[PDB]
């Protein structure tokens, strides 16, 4: 009778439906019949429920009957029931939504319903279906009057932005937690809340020092639980054991690489992670001051504990920027504030940073963190960057040196990015824009600020300059910076300087120019004069530079400057000093007979050198440089050759030498290709026309 | 103009010494003319350096000797105590850390420096009307002159370095720059030609320094004599003293307040001071001073006394003063809603709500009072929880408070019969006097 009894209960619900008392609240008891029967389709009926005082008591009926309905809502959990989910779900909602309005004591009954609440929370996501259920639970719970347990459901409510298909509804109902279901101003909630915030800061420093993957879920809930308060959280941010746990917290967490437009260090070894944590200090756009303070003291605090800070900083000062939205009935950030924020935390980078090897690329973090600092600032603040110009001009702009790949780079990156956020239009044209600054600045430290390394900014300043048309005024500086390693000239980070700026010099008037001809006359007097030193073949590099520049319209510079130049070459001169003869050789661009005799001379003396390759092949190319009419020299270079074979300056003086049919030389030997020898024959051709 | 040859011809002969008489005349004329400032300039460090070097450490003591009528030295120092302004300081400095060793010229190099200071101090601030330079060597510049104490026995300390600073290493260092800044500022005060705050301006940046290093001399030692030089109707030196302590570099501003309000004769003359909107347009002040309020505690049963009585005497104008009351009470109620702060800081931010309570009088005394209220005793209920009767103390003294300024009528006095005589209200650790501070 299996069909009988279906039929039959199929049939009652009917008649109900097609129907519709005091006692009618045994009805329940039936209820509770169908709550554990054989389950087809069983629990519609129970849809027959629904000054209402009525309904009032068939809830306090009823709230004494959800005890079966939890229970077949743990065994959904449990057994399969993969349908009836929603339905016991539904059931519970229309249940407990029906009273909560006034005159409701009930607090045994509230704290009943707490644990009830408690237990069902066991329930997320077996399907689409029960993700979908839960999600109009937690909305319709969560908008109930008053409680106290839902300090764990509104938890899982926004934790719940990571399903597979149900997340576009998770999404709305936090959209929908905006004048109704809302931190707002309901302070039970709120303080519910900071009391789980307060617990969550105090475990991350364990949380995240496990494996992977499960880290992720907690910094998650936490990005979320942010996201939740959008403003008022200085009402929490206040208290400063807040502060205190949470600041001592991230200090460790992002204690390994990272890249430009943040990521962390040792023992976070997953990327995500890292756009998650930089998107919850982003998180902040509440209050500047008090963050940006209380941060600023952690960096001045010790040494172990500053890069971190950097970091921070950076990512605060970016998410007060402003790109996604929150609850759009709050307000922002003023762009004034915003400009005393950025001024004080670039006045500290830039005095704090200047200058075992572990502590060496230690330091080198720190200045590349910092320099990245300076990126994003003209990054978020781009329009207003322009009153403070210089104070980030100067310091990178000194610091774009030794270490090109790494700082040079992320000093052209932060360059180019105040260009393209102020028009600047290619860093280098922003030297041909306002310069006087920078003249001035190099100066005045020259002159006054001796003491210090300010070498390489010259460099920076002329060698990777734009177009010389601002050396015209540099000159006199130029001659000053002359002068600068040659009034006193007793000091190695200015004698270093002199011939920095030497090369730079040499260089630049090579490329730019081609006035430039007295300042390399006085160019040429100094390295000459300095060149008596040790180990300075930079002077050796600077003149031969120079005088490749300087041969346009050399009168009479040239000849008593290679005079002197030579006498003390000869001094010197007795491995790589051949680049003086390449010198040589750019003195062959216009030599003339004294270079001859020089040569003559020179030949003379390296005749002293035996006739014994490296030095073979460097002694050639120089002989086959310029080769200055060779008449002597022809003899010592004839008394294996392919220099003084490649000579051909007659058919006369290798042709008698090459009488050899010898074993390995003879092969090169006899390799004459083209006679050309037909003077005579049109000397008296010239007797056949007239 | 050919001067610089001279210049070089100086240098020529101060290298080609053991020539009295053409070293001594050539220097006595330089001296002679120690309108164009331009090679005045060059001569005034790009000669000033090179002589004082090769003057004071290259020349044996033996130059002194050489012409000894009682001009030699005199010059050597005339070139050094006085003439060119800024590059002095500077080149005695590096020298005299460069030059460090256990006696050549040291001694007289330390009274030449010294006698220096005694006479003419100012030397920079009065000229501190500047157009713009480079900034790190305002950092070398200040850093040096606000350090000078601490440099010095670092190159040679001992016996000899003390009997140098027995009489003056602090405690009388200190009070010569705040007597300087003292001069300077009323210099600049009377001169009415061009405002200038530049000379201001390079006093803070001193200030700023002074204050993150040097601890407690200057406050007492300036704000008298500004108490003084301010109680006039001192237009100039009220307003120039405004901007002074207004334009402080925002990098410490804390120290400065700190010092500032803490041996502060009182709440009227701190008022007068500061300035109604050094609180009330520098938000970088609005923060030290409400962190000071919410955050620590550093004496506070006077300090914060007067600290929240200057708040109350500026805010005569503020409609400021109720908007701090509500985060006050705010923060209260979250404190005792959420994991709290030891006691140290509860009877702090305690003495805090009393004080600020004192001011009253206004319309909107119905919901304010209903959210602390409901708070209040909500966590004072469990705030015991059988663990530090103390902290359940502090809210039932305020409850009284409270009680007394909320709505004083009706329920009040029943608490008055029932919740302060049955009610532990015994003990006078800090219960009596606080009890009382809360009449206003």
């Amino acid at each position: 009778x299996x069909x009988x009894x279906x039929x039959x209960x199929x049939x009652x619900x009917x008649x109900x439906x097609x129907x519709x008392x005091x006692x009618x609240x045994x009805x329940x008891x039936x209820x509770x019949x169908x709550x554990x029967x054989x389950x087809x389709x069983x629990x519609x009926x129970x849809x027959x429920x629904x000054v209402s005082s009525l309904k009032i008591f068939y809830k306090t009926v009823s709230f004494i009957m959800a005890d079966e309905q939890l229970k077949r809502i743990s065994k959904v959990q449990a057994k399969p029931a993969v349908e009836h989910r929603v339905a016991e779900l539904m059931v519970y909602r229309e249940a407990d939504w029906v009273k909560k309005t006034g005159d409701k004591l009930t607090i045994l009954i509230k704290k009943i319903i707490e644990c009830v609440s408690v237990h069902p929370h066991w329930k997320v996501r077996l399907e689409l279906v029960e993700l979908v259920e839960d999600l109009l639970l937690k909305c319709s719970q969560s908008l109930v009057e008053c409680a106290g347990p839902l300090l764990k459901a509104l938890v899982g409510l926004v934790n719940d932005e990571s399903p597979e298909i149900q997340a576009q509804c998770n999404k709305v109902l936090r959209h929908f937690a905006d004048q109704k279901v809302v931190v707002g101003n309901k302070a039970l909630a709120d303080i519910l809340s900071e009391s789980l915030h307060s617990l969550a800061t105090s475990l991350p420093r364990l949380m995240n020092s496990q494996d992977d993957q499960g880290k992720f879920s907690t910094l998650s809930l936490l990005l979320g639980y942010l996201k939740l308060l959008g403003p008022k959280i200085n009402f929490v941010l206040n208290s400063v054991a807040h502060l205190q746990r949470l600041s001592k917290a991230l200090i460790q967490v992002l204690e390994s690489d990272d890249l430009n437009a943040y990521f962390r260090f040792f023992t976070d070894e997953r990327i995500f992670m890292l756009l998650r944590q930089v998107c919850q200090l982003l998180g902040y756009y509440g209050n500047l001051y008090l963050l940006v303070d209380h941060f600023m003291e952690l960096y001045h605090q010790s040494v172990v504990y500053r890069k971190q800070a950097a970091m921070i900083l950076n990512e605060l000062v970016t998410g007060a920027a402003g790109v996604e939205d929150l609850h759009e009935k709050h307000i922002k950030t003023n762009p004034e504030e915003l400009r005393e924020i950025v001024t004080s935390i670039l006045e500290e980078y830039t005095s704090q940073e200047n200058w075992t090897i572990c502590s060496m690329n230690s330091n080198i973090w720190q200045i590349c963190i910092q320099l990245e600092g300076i990126g994003q600032f003209a990054y978020a603040l781009g329009k207003d960057f322009c009153l403070l110009l210089m104070s980030a001009l100067y310091p990178v702009l000194e610091k774009a040196g030794d270490q090109t790949l790494l700082i040079s780079q992320v000093a052209t990156s932060t360059m180019m990015d105040v260009c393209r956020a102020c028009g600047y239009d290619s860093l280098q044209h922003l030297i041909n824009q306002n310069s006087d600054y920078l003249v001035n600045g190099i100066s005045l430290n020259l002159r006054h600020l001796a003491l210090h390394p300010h070498t390489p900014k010259v460099l920076e300043v002329m060698l990777r300059n734009s177009d010389a048309n601002l050396l015209p005024l540099v000159a006199d500086v130029v001659q000053d910076v002359l002068a600068t390693l040659d009034q006193f000239y007793d000091k190695r980070a200015a004698s270093f300087v002199s011939v920095l700026h030497a090369l730079m010099a040499a260089l630049a008037q090579w490329f730019p120019d081609t006035x430039x001809x007295x300042x390399x006359x006085x160019x040429x007097x100094x390295x000459x004069x300095x060149x008596x030193x040790x180990x300075x073949x930079x002077x050796x590099x600077x003149x031969x530079x120079x005088x490749x520049x300087x041969x346009x319209x050399x009168x009479x510079x040239x000849x008593x400057x290679x005079x002197x130049x030579x006498x003390x070459x000869x001094x010197x001169x007795x491995x790589x000093x051949x680049x003086x003869x390449x010198x040589x050789x750019x003195x062959x661009x216009x030599x003339x007979x004294x270079x001859x005799x020089x040569x003559x001379x020179x030949x003379x003396x390296x005749x002293x050198x035996x006739x014994x390759x490296x030095x073979x092949x460097x002694x050639x190319x120089x002989x086959x440089x310029x080769x200055x009419x060779x008449x002597x020299x022809x003899x010592x270079x004839x008394x294996x050759x392919x220099x003084x074979x490649x000579x051909x300056x007659x058919x006369x003086x290798x042709x008698x030498x090459x009488x050899x049919x010898x074993x390995x030389x003879x092969x090169x030997x006899x390799x004459x290709x083209x006679x050309x020898x037909x003077x005579x024959x049109x000397x008296x051709x010239x007797x056949x026309x007239x | 103009s050919e001067v610089r040859l001279a210049v070089r011809e100086a240098i020529h002969a101060l290298s080609s010494s053991e020539d009295g008489g053409h070293i001594f005349c050539t220097l006595e004329s330089l001296k002679r003319y120690l309108a164009l400032p331009r090679e005045k300039e060059e001569f005034a460090s790009a000669h000033f350096s090179p002589v004082l070097r090769c003057l004071a450490s290259r020349l044996s003591p033996a130059w002194l000797e050489l012409l000894p009528h009682g001009r030699l030295e005199e010059l050597w120092a005339s070139f050094f105590l006085e003439g060119p302004a800024d590059q002095a300081f500077l080149v005695l400095m590096e020298t005299i850390e460069g030059a460090a060793g256990p006696s050549f010229r040291l001694m007289k190099m330390a009274r030449l420096l010294a006698r220096f200071l005694r006479e003419g101090r100012l030397a920079v601030l009065m000229e501190a009307q500047c157009r713009q330079q480079t900034q790190p060597g305002f950092i070398l510049l200040r850093e040096t002159l606000l350090g000078k104490v601490v440099a010095l026995p670092d190159h040679l300390g001992n016996r000899l370095q003390q009997e140098n600073l027995a009489e003056f290493f602090p405690q009388n260092y200190f009070r010569l720059l705040g007597e300087e800044v003292v001069r300077v500022l009323q210099a600049v005060v009377d001169s009415l030609q061009g405002g200038l705050d530049s000379s201001v301006s390079f006093v803070s940046q001193v200030l700023g320094k002074a204050c993150v290093h040097g601890r407690q001399q200057e406050i007492l030692g300036v704000l008298v004599p500004r108490l003084a030089a301010l109680t006039q109707g001192s237009y100039l030196h009220q307003r120039v003293c405004w901007r002074l302590v207004e334009q402080v570099p925002d990098r410490a501003m804390e120290a400065v307040l700190t010092g500032l309000v803490e041996a502060a004769l009182g709440p009227e003359v701190l008022s007068r001071l500061l300035g109604n909107l050094v609180v009330k347009n520098k938000k970088a002040q609005f923060v030290m001073t409400q962190k000071l309020l919410f955050l620590q505690s550093r004496l506070t049963t006077p300090m914060l006394q007067s600290l929240l009585g200057h708040l109350a005497m500026d805010s005569q104008r503020r409609p400021l003063l109720l908007q701090v009351l509500k985060e006050l009470l705010e923060t209260w109620g979250s404190s005792s809603a959420i994991r709290h702060t030891p006691l140290p800081q509860q009877r702090h931010v305690s003495k805090a709500v009393l004080i600020c309570l004192a001011q009253l009088g206004e319309p909107e005394l119905r919901d304010s009072r209903d959210e602390l209220l409901a708070s209040m005793m909500a966590g004072v209920k469990c705030r015991l929880d059988s663990s530090l009767p103390p902290v359940r103390r502090l809210g039932m003294i305020v409850a009284e408070v409270v009680s007394a300024r909320i709505h004083p009528e009706g329920p009040p006095l029943k608490f008055q019969y029932e919740e302060d005589e049955l009610s532990l209200e015994l003990l006078a650790l800090a219960s009596p006097q606080p009890a009382g501070d809360g009449a206003s």
